């Protein structure tokens, strides 16, 4: 999704 | 034209890979960890890690690999930049001065080839016949290791199976022999490939490609008396031989992805496996033997050693000791024990290390009412969440505040010689002289027998054998702790007036001009010994019994008047051995001499604020390094203190600095402090601990802070932060927080552990009723957090699969409360996107946390600022203006619409905005027209957004995925229905970094224009700045200078390394200046600095001030 791709990409891979 | 300065404030704290191996000596262990570009050499010692090297580089480390071949004595390091930039180093010393070389090197990248799922694999055959590069995506990169080939030329071979997972070579194979995990239609499988490089072909394996499972993501080789490939995937373990084949599914590991490993023992029995968890495990295989070849496989079981940082990298030491290298967490040193404790835990931290990990979201927050701005950072993530409170210099804690005008000095003193907690102290005042004897935190002024009080003190120390010294300008006095008068004294054999002075225990030096005398002190009586004229008239002197004698002095050193010079002498003897001729018009005030691990240190002071360092051996006498510094522009007294073990120097100056130990170096940071005259340290039993301070008037006293330039604080969150607000007419920060549960078998969720939200001090739910219509699910909370205590005061949590996405803290409208005001989401996996959403407005009372007003919205809401009275929320794709009625409300007004997915806003004062995901940056204007939003200018460049920030009223800061920097402004040319429409690119820049926040402060204050902090995913932080036009056109040149003289590490090219890169294009960088490189300047020897002055004027030793006032940025 969308988010579950923001909270990672503020995180690293 | 845009010209900007960035500089890193702090170096990236992520350990992005670590590997162990003799890099420095063959018998030596070594602990090399890469940061990002950075990357630290170590030696492992009883205690731990002995520091070593710390360099940095040209380029993100992607690959770091120790080798050994035949015919070389230590192990090289091989190292790939994620530019692919190869290049072998090693280690070199001559003695003292420390090298790391380039034995090989060159750029293994080619313009064909999609960069593949997992990015670089890096690998080299155990024979060291090879280098192995999955680079790209279809090829496989091969770099044959030679003599030659110093230039790492390296053939490319073609692979049938495009997807591949995780290579390694194996052990014991007739030829270079790589093992792999790919994928296809059909699943996922194993394969061998022989590598012969003769013909540059892949031939085929040693054994027929087989089967692993539909998760198996890492190939582990294994030594010399097994061989083979142990393959892990989810809940499953294989190993993988010619026709052996052993697999176990142990229900421990399913619950999470093993993701780092390691080799604990050579003979490859014993491994070492991290999890997201944090959960540390035990890989043993069982040993099998048929007793004539070699030995076989019984079985192979696994075992829960305990808890770690979330582990990216691993390391087994010396003995138990295993380095666990976080990216989420703070690094660690951890002990393997065999017995285990409270909750069944083998593993026993030693020390932890600070990473400032992913900082997703950070604030300028002062907190000290001062000038000064502490940096208040959300880092880590899970378990391993925290605020971080980054303070700029070391501070003073104060107790009491007398108001004396005029002291010149002091000195530790005692009234009993039992006890230590030194019970008085003397000043030197305005030519006189007042006791300070304390009848506990009771400041008292009386006289005292023997000690003149209408003269003016030179020095009173604790001079031994019951004894109080007072050298005065005429005489020196005494007394004792027997009679307490007139015990003996000294005069000088002519009435001439004592200028220098210097003493401790049973040992005097003084001065009377060009004239030298030399004292002792014993029962009772003050003795007299050798004297010496000098060359000019004295300045000053120091006497001390440093480490190799026990309260006597060894040798000596002065500084004089005339020749502006430094002295190195005997003591006794009084003999000149090799003086260090000084420049300079301005006397040298203070002469110092230091001991503290390993290393003796003579330090002088200017009278216009410098200093120099040298080292005088206790033994040699002989010169050592020179440099120069500022500090104040007023003259600087040096003295010792004591603070923990390592025992330390404090410069009093108009800018007060310490000077403590790092590896082997002396620190020299910044003092919080007014300004600073004279100081000693104290034991009272009113003040223990303390350091004495004094300057103009008033003085203080109280224990000191750490060490280093940034102090960093921690408030272990155990959940992970999203977003950071801060509320100061309620003095408290709100903090978005993220807990991870887990589905229950009645039909809900718990805890997996006590997180901020759960132990909060006091909570709330949602009550919201707006919707209708192995399983793990984020809970969302707004956090109150007390700025001075960083308690939790209060925890809300939202709605179930609601998460809080922004926050923002405001008065809107003519509302007179401040309120929290939070945007959210609804997620759920089918829609790819939000289609839901809510905007809370929170308001805090008293110590309450009262829902004022909702409203919903068809989309996230990504983020939102105060813009005037009025709330500016970015909605999915639509970004709208809200205002505030007196009905307590939020009320619509306007709402743009030209976006794909709006991500980021900033406002620039007035009536302006920014900001996109996948199509760079807009601009737009509110109107008080009819408060209707036009697209002013927009960047056309399809750039990945990650971070945006206005600089000023015309340049627009974006950062990037691809770790790229850059700045946009509005064209400024005729014909504007089209040049206006497009806001041009003006300077590019490639950071090397995942910029995930910027902001407006400074961590430091009360030459350059502007600040803007940013925060990255590697725990960098660095800062920007804007330019004069002069000001770039010197320093963009003065790099290009510096590039020339400075030798980079990988041999790799500094404006390649800048230089502009995505996938699709690559252009040199404008308008961006790294002060990295231009404070790479001060640390140039004097030869290779004059070079970069060659050619209004230019100078030479002017440019060495100018990157001074920049070093004061931050």
């Amino acid at each position: 999704q969308a988010l579950p791709a923001l909270r990672e990409r503020e995180l690293g891979s | 034209m845009s010209y900007n300065y960035v500089v890193t404030a702090q170096k990236p704290t992520a350990v992005n890979g670590c590997v162990t191996g003799h890099f420095t000596s063959a018998e030596d262990l070594n602990l090399l960890i890469a940061k990002n570009t950075r990357l630290e050499i170590y030696v492992v010692t009883a205690e731990g890690l002995r520091p070593v090297k710390e360099v940095g580089m040209y380029g993100k480390i992607a690959v770091m690999e120790l080798f050994r071949p035949k015919g070389e004595s230590k192990d090289l390091l091989f190292i790939l930049t994620a530019k692919y930039n190869a290049c072998i180093l090693e280690y070199k010393q001559s003695g003292e001065s420390i090298d790391i070389i380039t034995r090989a090197h060159g750029n293994v990248q080619d313009r064909i080839g999609r960069p593949s799922e997992t990015g670089i694999i890096g690998i080299i055959d155990p024979e060291c016949r090879m280098i192995g590069l999955r680079l790209y995506d279809g090829l496989f990169k091969v770099i044959p290791l030679d003599r030659d080939n110093k230039e790492l030329k390296a053939f490319n071979i073609r692979l049938e199976e495009l997807h591949v997972i995780d290579v390694k070579f194996l052990y014991g194979c007739q030829a270079p022999t790589i093992c792999f995990v790919y994928q296809d239609p059909q699943g996922r499988h194993v394969k061998t490939y022989e590598v012969s490089l003769r013909e540059k072909e892949f031939n085929k394996g040693p054994w027929k490609q087989e089967n692993v499972e539909a998760e198996a993501s890492m190939v582990i080789a294994v030594p010399e008396p097994f061989g083979g490939a142990i393959i892990i995937g989810q809940e499953s373990i294989t190993y993988h031989n010619g026709d052996k084949y052993l697999a176990i599914a142990p229900p421990i590991i399913k619950q999470s992805t093993i993701v780092c490993h390691n080799r604990v023992d050579p003979n490859g029995s014993r491994y070492l496996l991290g999890d997201m968890e944090g959960r540390l495990f035990m890989l043993l295989l069982e040993k099998e033997e048929q007793m004539d070849g070699t030995v076989t496989l019984k079985d192979l079981r696994v075992e829960l050693l305990g808890e770690t940082s979330i582990a990216e990298c691993l390391t087994y030491l010396d003995n138990g000791v295993v380095f666990v290298g976080s990216r989420l967490g703070d690094s660690q040193l951890v002990k393997l024990n065999v017995d285990s404790n409270e909750q069944g835990s083998y593993v026993v931290a030693m020390e932890t290390f600070t990473n400032l990990g992913p900082i997703v979201d950070m604030c300028v927050v002062d907190l000290e009412r001062q000038g000064q701005g502490q940096l208040v950072t959300c880092s880590g993530a899970f378990k391993e969440g925290s605020l971080r409170i980054i303070r700029n210099g070391i501070g003073i804690h104060e107790h009491a505040s007398i108001d004396l005008p005029g002291i010149k000095g002091l000195w530790p003193l005692r009234s009993d010689p039992n006890r230590e907690t030194y019970d008085t102290l003397v000043l030197s005042f305005v030519g006189q002289t007042r006791v300070l004897m304390l009848n506990g935190e009771e400041v008292e002024e009386t006289e005292l027998m023997g000690f003149v009080d209408d003269q003016q003190t030179f020095f009173c120390g604790n001079v031994a054998h019951q004894q109080l010294i007072q050298i005065t300008s005429a005489s020196v006095r005494l007394v004792s702790q027997e009679p307490k008068a007139l015990v003996s004294e000294w005069k000088e054999p002519q009435a001439k007036n004592i200028s220098v002075a210097s003493c401790n225990s049973s040992q005097v030096v003084v001065a009377v001009g060009r004239a030298l005398y030399y004292l002792q002190i014993h029962p009772q009586e003050l003795r007299q010994i050798s004297h010496t004229e000098m060359e000019h008239e004295v300045a000053c002197l120091d006497i001390t019994p440093l480490g190799d004698s026990n309260g006597l002095s060894p040798l000596c050193a002065i500084g004089l008047w005339t020749d502006i010079s430094a002295r190195i002498l005997k003591l006794p003897s009084f003999e000149l051995l090799h003086k260090e001729m000084l420049g300079g018009e301005i006397i040298p005030r203070s002469i110092l001499m230091t001991t503290f691990e390993s290393s003796h240190y003579l330090l002088c002071a200017l009278g216009d604020g410098a200093l120099f360092y040298f080292g005088l051996n206790i033994e040699t006498g002989l010169l050592s390094d020179r440099k120069k510094v500022t500090l104040g522009t007023q003259p600087t007294v040096l003295r010792t203190f004591r603070s923990l073990s390592t025992t330390n120097v404090f410069a009093c100056s108009d800018r007060p600095t310490v000077i403590y130990s790092s590896n082997h170096k002396l620190v020299f940071s910044n003092v919080n402090l007014k300004e600073v005259n004279y100081m000693c340290p104290l034991n009272s039993d009113g003040y223990p601990d303390s350091l004495a301070l004094a300057n103009n008037s008033t003085l203080t006293i109280g224990t000191i802070d750490e060490i280093q330039k940034l102090h960093i604080r921690t408030v272990p969150l155990y959940e992970s932060p999203r977003k950071i607000c801060y509320q100061e007419v309620s003095q408290c920060f709100g903090v978005l927080s993220s807990r991870i549960e887990v589905q229950d078998t009645s039909g809900g969720t718990t805890a997996l552990r006590p997180s901020a939200s759960t132990q909060a001090l006091s909570s709330s739910v949602s009550s919201s009723k707006l919707f209708s219509s192995g399983e793990e699910v984020e809970v969302h909370n707004l956090l109150i957090i007390d700025q001075h205590t960083f308690e939790v005061l209060h925890a809300h949590q939202f709605l179930q699969n609601e998460y809080a996405l922004s926050l923002v803290s405001c008065k809107l409208g003519k509302d007179p409360n401040t309120y929290f005001i939070v945007g959210t989401a609804m997620v759920y996996p089918e829609e790819a996107e939000p289609k839901q959403g809510r905007i809370v407005v929170f308001q805090y009372s008293d110590g309450k946390l009262q829902t004022v007003a909702e409203k919903e919205v068809k989309g996230a809401v990504y983020s939102m600022v105060e813009f005037n009275g009025k709330l500016l929320a970015s909605i999915n794709s639509t970004v709208r203006l809200y205002e505030w009625t007196t009905e307590k409300d939020v009320r619509t007004e306007c709402n743009h619409y030209n976006n794909i997915m709006a991500l980021y806003l900033k406002t620039k004062g007035d009536f302006i905005l920014v900001g996109d995901l996948m199509r760079s940056v807009l601009l737009l204007a509110y109107k008080p027209m009819e408060g209707n939003f036009e697209e002013i200018a927009r960047d056309f460049n399809p750039n990945w957004m990650s971070a945006v920030e206005i600089l000023d009223d015309d340049n627009f800061l974006g950062a990037e995925n691809a770790f790229n920097l850059f700045v946009c402004q509005k064209d400024s040319a005729a014909t504007t229905d089209e040049e206006r429409q497009h806001l041009q690119e003006v300077g590019l820049f490639h950071l090397g970094e995942f910029v995930n926040v910027f902001c407006h402060g400074s961590l430091v204050m009360q030459p350059t224009q502007g600040s803007v902090l940013f925060g990255t995913v590697n725990g960098m932080i660095g800062l920007v700045t804007s330019l004069s036009e002069s000001w770039y056109n010197l320093l963009l040149d003065m790099q290009n200078r510096l590039n020339k003289v400075i030798k980079s590490v990988g041999k790799i090219e500094h404006s390649f390394w800048r230089s502009f890169h995505t996938e699709r294009k690559t252009e040199p960088a404008t308008g961006f200046i790294d002060g990295d490189l231009i404070e790479s300047f001060l640390d140039i020897s004097r030869p290779k600095m004059q070079e970069v002055v060659a050619n209004r004027e230019a100078t030479a030793d002017d440019l060495i001030k100018v990157v001074e006032e920049l070093t004061r940025i931050h």
